[PDB]
């Protein structure tokens, strides 16, 4: 029920996201 | 483009911009730090000099350096009096009622760090400037053209030292403690990158 992620990671899963 | 060409474009985009339990704080977490990283690279293409750089560059700068603008985007929102820390949704808390996320270290590191850029006064102008410095001055690794990024990072540069001399021309040494900031923001950068977040799956 929950997902751990660092906080490196997650800015870099935003900003590949973003860039589409 | 000329050094107020610089800091009139960069101020602009940052003030259009910019300026209780522990699963609703996490949501309430998600819900601010989502928006704030989408504006770090919404702000980032109002750079001079930015979208020239090419895709990969720009996406390794950001992945690189989004954090540390984080830092100072973020530290006007430590009340370091209160000890209290307010979310980008007006929603202020505690240190204690915040103790319950992985960070701890983080946010008082936080509190000093804040404390440290507000003995500066810095005006609105000089923030954007400091702000775009930030992001530019990240880890050049895997740079695919590191000469542009250095070119760019020495534009802002300029235009943060003449805008700094213009302000405060007695004090002399504000460019100097600016540029000091930067170690400390890697050393945050570097001590809590890897602090765990939790998201509702
Ligand atoms: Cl989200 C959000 N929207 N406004 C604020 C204000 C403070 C704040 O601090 C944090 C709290 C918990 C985990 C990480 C950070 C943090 C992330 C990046 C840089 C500095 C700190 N998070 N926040």
């Amino acid at each position: 029920t929950h997902r751990l992620i660092t906080l490196a990671d997650h800015i870099a899963q935003i900003i590949t996201q973003d860039f589409a | 483009p000329t050094v107020e060409d610089v800091i009139s474009q960069v101020a602009r985009a940052h003030r259009e911009i910019f300026t209780r339990t522990v699963q609703e704080i996490w949501e309430d977490f998600s819900m601010s730090f989502t928006p704030a990283v989408r504006e770090v690279v919404e702000f980032a293409k109002h750079i001079p000099g930015f979208r020239d750089l090419s895709q990969h560059d720009q996406v390794t700068l950001l992945k690189a350096g989004t954090f540390e603008v984080l830092m100072v985007r973020f530290a006007s929102l430590f009340n370091v009096k209160d000890q209290t820390v307010m979310f980008l949704s007006r929603t202020t808390y505690s240190l204690q009622e915040l103790g319950a996320m992985g960070m701890g270290d983080l946010l008082s590191a936080m509190f000093d760090f804040s404390e440290k850029l507000n003995s500066l006064a810095l005006t609105e102008e000089e923030l954007g400037l400091f702000t775009a410095v930030v992001l530019v001055s990240a880890d050049r690794s895997g740079m695919e053209n590191s000469a542009s990024v250095e070119q760019l990072q020495e534009t802002l540069l300029r235009a943060l030292r003449a805008l700094v001399l213009k302000n405060r021309p007695l004090e002399t040494s504000r460019f100097t403690k600016l540029l000091l900031k930067l170690p400390d923001l890697r050393t945050l950068n570097n001590m809590h990158s890897e602090k765990l977040l939790s998201f509702r799956v």
